RNA sequence: UUCGGGUCUUGUAAUUGGAAUGAGUACAAUGUAAAUACCUUAACGAGGAACAACUGGAGGGCAAGUCUGGUGCCAGCAGCCG
């Protein structure tokens, strides 16, 4: 109707949001490794090169 | 052996002729229509292939090819979609020819010689 | 502009009318005598044409190939 | 001013902790103070979505909610427009010792 | 003449190997008043090297999403603008 149920229940969105599981992923090197990755990623594998970096663009 | 039953069941599918089932078989030879009738040995309770026995003396000439399951598999039913026989089960167990189609090498020797001797 | 309610229906219900599925009409149509003639059964359509057997309900025989054409009393 | 802005419906039963109320008076602010059929004198917060789109009076059968932890208050969410009032008076689901009619 | 040798390199792969080693154990010895611990060192001690890095944040301020789903001026977030 107007209302689903009683506003203001202190916890709504927490209590009715859909509880997705985490997910596997593999281990991240953590550390100097987490530097090889991420210069490797932006600075000698360079990816976007029109205007700016966009990296982390949205899939679309 | 049987290379041309396939044969013929092919060209009288090009013609649409195939009295599939066993309505349509009776149907047809109680009229001057089938002109090769197949019941075979494996029927259960022997009652269909007695009564098709009785009729198609009378559109006279038979064959006795037994195992249906092969023959509904390669007589035209169905679909070869991919490469070869996609579904699951398929049958006939009784076919009539009531259209020619094609012609050469074997229509009425072996007819002759079942039917006729 | 407007919000529609449910149809509710005072309707039981009206379901497909189901075609029977007939197991081997064919030995109720012919008769065998025993490895030679075989006869037919109840009648044969002459306004169809020979093979087509008819429908026995009462003082009538009935088509069916052309259903509207042959329903006689006999 | 119509234009502005955005640009027969049925009635909505309580449900568990909601009630219908008759407003006894209109208090400053935006708020409102409503008796609730049970013998009791609520003050109703007029709820978002409802401040200055549909508007309110004295006298008005009127649907509103409370808050779980503190029951002195409460916030008015549904109004109902004085035909389906007397529809309400009919269903009996509350009590009929308050006719309100001109 | 389109090629395509990747001919020279870089990356990306739940593909695949053998190297190297400490956190931990622990012979001992040293270390100490006595000792622990460290500094050495036998033998042990890596495969998903589960021997697993969290804490905040991705509108601006301010580096980072106009991705997905959920709620729908409610819950909430937000130091300020919102
Ligand atoms: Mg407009
Ligand atoms: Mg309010
Ligand atoms: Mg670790
Ligand atoms: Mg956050
Ligand atoms: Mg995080
Ligand atoms: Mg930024
Ligand atoms: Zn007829």
């Amino acid at each position: 109707g107007k209302v689903h149920g009683s506003l203001a229940r202190a916890g709504k969105v927490k209590s009715q949001t859909p509880k997705v599981e985490k997910q596997e992923k593999p281990k991240q090197p953590k550390g100097r490794a987490y530097k090889r990755l991420l210069y490797t990623r932006r600075f000698v594998n360079v990816t976007l090169t029109n205007g700016k970096r966009k990296m982390n663009p949205s899939p679309s | 052996i049987e290379d041309a039953l396939k044969v013929v069941l092919r060209t009288s599918l090009v013609h649409d002729g195939l009295a599939r089932g066993l309505r349509e078989s009776a149907k047809a030879l109680t009229r001057g229509e089938g002109q090769l009738a197949v019941l075979v040995e494996s029927v259960t309770e022997e009652a269909i292939s007695k009564l098709v026995q009785g009729l198609a003396t009378e559109n006279v000439p038979l064959i006795k090819v037994a195992d249906a399951k092969q023959l509904g598999e390669w007589a035209g039913l169905g679909k070869i979609d991919r490469d070869g026989n996609a579904r699951k089960v398929v049958g006939a167990s009784v076919v009539v020819v009531k259209n020619w189609g094609a012609d050469t090498q074997e229509r009425e020797i072996l007819l002759e010689h079942f039917s006729q001797q | 502009g407007k919000k529609r309610k449910k149809k509710v229906y005072t309707t039981p219900k009206k379901i497909r009318h189901k075609h029977k599925k007939v197991k081997l009409a064919v030995l109720n149509y012919y008769k065998v005598d025993d490895e030679g003639k075989v006869a037919k059964l109840r009648k044969e359509c002459p306004n169809c044409g020979p093979g087509i057997f008819l429908a026995n309900h009462g003082d009538r025989f009935y088509c069916g190939k052309c259903h509207s054409t042959f329903a006689t009393q006999k | 001013k119509g234009r502005r802005g955005k640009n027969k419906r049925e009635l909505i039963y309580k449900e568990e902790g909601q009630e219908y109320a008759q407003i006894t008076k209109m208090l400053g602010n935006g708020r409102v103070e409503a008796s609730c059929f049970d013998g009791n004198k609520r003050m109703a917060h007029i709820r978002g979505k409802l401040r200055k789109k549909v508007w309110m009076g004295q006298g008005d059968i009127i649907l509103v909610s409370l808050r779980d932890f503190q029951d002195d208050q409460c916030d008015v969410v549904h109004k109902y427009n004085l035909d389906e009032a007397r529809t309400l008076k009919n269903q009996g689901e509350l009590p009929e010792n308050a006719k309100i009619n001109e």
